[PDB]
């Protein structure tokens, strides 16, 4: 019993004195696009296993990536607009500044 | 009317070109490769076959010393061996008996056998192109066998085809061809003169026919055994037979792209290496008016079924108003789905039924049919079937092509983090503004 792989181009198999059989993948999936996120990336990753690896894990990290910029510039401006307050000798914060900022 | 369009060089798959010349019905036709062959042109440099090696009878000297004469003879070598006694059957061959010496020589030539059994050692250059095209054209099916030089033009039904070149030079020939029977093999034989014992190689000749011989068999001869007249040699066994046995696998089964070979004369066949251009020209004789044809209107796609298989697995049911009976040529508009009728016969008020490939997991396409276009939308399931024996019908997807709900959620995601970057933006920026505006 022989396990043969098959790439996507297809297979040629030659058996003795026989004609050759040609082979070709079909693009068969468990999972199903129009489906759940968790069904989507399983149909393309089953039938796509390393463009969508890199697509997700690449796309996954600029997103990440994007969130901690938005979290930075916040603390960036959370820190620009506080410290005007915090060196007055006599300093009372607003309290919207106090309940959004602080 | 000069129409040129180009297909991929693959054997057994239809491609479809649309003939769209304005103010004319439109034309369909179907191409499709049933055979692509390249021949290289070939210079022999020379042939190997089985040698024989000649051993003329010894020559025994009794009481008295033999002497030997050099010979041009392809790989010759003459000994003579002193203090021999060679016995008959009858007792001993001469009178003498230490003052003997025998003579023994032996030369190397092409046997017999080279006439039938041999390897040619070719140098390999370009190759000539030539297919045979099956082509649909007004619904009728015509196979042309044409070159694929770019310089044979034939005729089909008053249309001419022109072939070629072909985009890819590549070939499954090296430079050094062997070819032994049906078999050709890529390997890097010896220059002329420069064989080696053992070796493929070992007896050259430049024809089947010359008399010509180059030989490198390491023939030495060595004493005959006592009481005998035999003449014993060691030499390096033909090289022809140990290549015979050691050959390995073949082209034929080696190849790259799925070509075939094939020899007398040397083949490479349907090799599936890049594209072929083809040039038609069909005469006005060949072009309805749009005033004579029939024509569509109020027409609309309906998709029933789909599945994303490689044979012709999708069904569209369109919709249509005929304003007369007749033949109407159907294409599809985008290379991501295939259409398997290049036309359809219509009448009246009605709905025509075509089948379609594709690898869309959504299938968003038009179809022009008549010169009226219409849009097609479904969701294409997989096929269960894991192999087939048969190419795809469809292209390839690329990584803009996913499906409508994959879509959906990357903008809602993207989106979403857009909108928290577009927020925290604004909100630095304001700040910014208020910093700046303090002084
Ligand atoms: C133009 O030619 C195509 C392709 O067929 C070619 O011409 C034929 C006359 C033969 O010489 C073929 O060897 C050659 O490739 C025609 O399309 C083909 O039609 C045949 C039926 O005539 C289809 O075979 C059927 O297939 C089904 C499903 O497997 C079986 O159940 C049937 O029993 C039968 O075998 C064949 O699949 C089909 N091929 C394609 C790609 O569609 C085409 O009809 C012909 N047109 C005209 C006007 O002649
Ligand atoms: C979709 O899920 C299917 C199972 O629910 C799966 O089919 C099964 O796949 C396994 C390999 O992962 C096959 O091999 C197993 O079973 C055989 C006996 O049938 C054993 O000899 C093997 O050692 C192993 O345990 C199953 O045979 C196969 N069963 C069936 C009914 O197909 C599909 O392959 C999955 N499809 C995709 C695209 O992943």
């Amino acid at each position: 019993e022989i396990r043969l792989t098959v790439p996507t181009e297809g297979l040629e198999v030659t058996w003795g004195n026989n004609e050759p059989y040609k082979y070709w993948p079909q693009l068969s999936t468990n999972g199903t696009a129009h489906g759940h996120p968790h069904e989507i990336i399983l149909y393309y990753y089953e039938l796509y296993p390393t463009m969508t690896v890199v697509v997700v894990s690449v796309a996954s990290f600029v997103l990440l990536s994007m969130v901690g910029v938005a979290v930075g510039m916040c603390m960036c401006a959370r820190r620009r607009c506080i410290t005007p307050y915090e060196l007055t000798p006599g300093a009372t914060v607003p309290f919207l500044l106090s309940l959004i900022c602080c | 009317y000069e129409h040129v369009t180009v297909i991929p060089n693959t054997v057994g798959v239809p491609y479809k070109t649309l003939v769209n010349r304005p103010g004319y019905s439109p034309m369909v036709l179907e191409m499709e490769l049933l055979s692509v062959t390249l021949e290289p042109t070939l210079s022999l440099d020379y042939i190997t076959c089985e040698y024989k090696t000649v051993i003329p009878s010894p020559y025994v000297k009794c009481c008295g010393t033999a002497e030997c004469k050099d010979k041009s003879l392809p790989d010759y070598s003459c000994k003579v061996f002193t203090g021999v006694y060679p016995f008959m059957w009858g007792g001993a061959y001469c009178f003498c008996d230490t003052e003997n010496t025998q003579l023994s020589e032996a030369h190397v030539e092409k046997s017999e056998s080279c006439k039938t059994e041999f390897a040619s050692a070719y140098r390999a250059h370009t190759a000539s192109a030539s297919a045979k095209l099956r082509v649909l054209y007004q619904g009728n099916n015509v196979t042309v066998s044409a070159y694929a030089n770019g310089d044979h033009a034939v005729t089909v039904k008053d249309a001419k085809f022109i072939v070629g070149p072909m985009s890819s030079a590549w070939t499954p020939f090296d430079n050094k061809i062997v070819v032994y029977k049906g078999d050709v093999y890529n390997m890097d034989y010896p220059p002329f003169g420069a064989g080696r014992p053992g070796q493929f190689g070992d007896i050259q000749s430049r024809t089947p026919e010359s008399e010509d011989v180059y030989a490198n068999t390491q023939l030495v001869l060595q004493r005959p055994s006592a009481g005998t007249v035999h003449v014993p040699y060691s030499q390096a066994p033909s090289g022809f037979k140990y290549w015979l046995k050691e050959r390995g696998a073949s082209l034929q089964h080696t190849a790259p792209f799925g070509c075939q070979i094939a020899t007398n004369p040397v083949r490479a066949m349907n090799c599936a290496v890049g594209n072929m251009p083809i040039s038609i020209d069909i005469p006005d004789a060949a072009f309805t008016r749009v005033v004579d044809a029939p024509s569509l209107t109020d027409m609309s796609c309906e998709v029933p079924a789909c599945t994303h298989s490689s044979d012709f697995g999708g069904v569209a049911i369109i919709k249509y108003a005929a304003s007369k009976k007749g033949k109407c040529a159907v294409h599809s508009m985008t290379n991501a789905v295939t259409i398997r009728e290049a036309e359809i016969e219509v009448e009246g008020n009605s709905q025509l039924q075509i089948s379609f490939s594709t690898a869309l997991a959504s299938a968003e396409f038009r179809v022009q049919v008549c010169s009226t276009q219409v849009h097609c939308a479904a969701e294409c399931h997989p096929p269960k079937d894991h192999i087939v024996n048969y190419p795809a019908s469809h292209t390839t997807l690329g990584v803009q092509d996913i499906s409508v709900t994959a879509m959906s959620w990357v903008q809602k995601i993207t989106g979403g983090v857009g909108l928290v970057v577009a927020v925290a933006a604004l909100i630095l920026i304001v700040v910014l503004c208020v910093s700046f505006s303090r002084h």
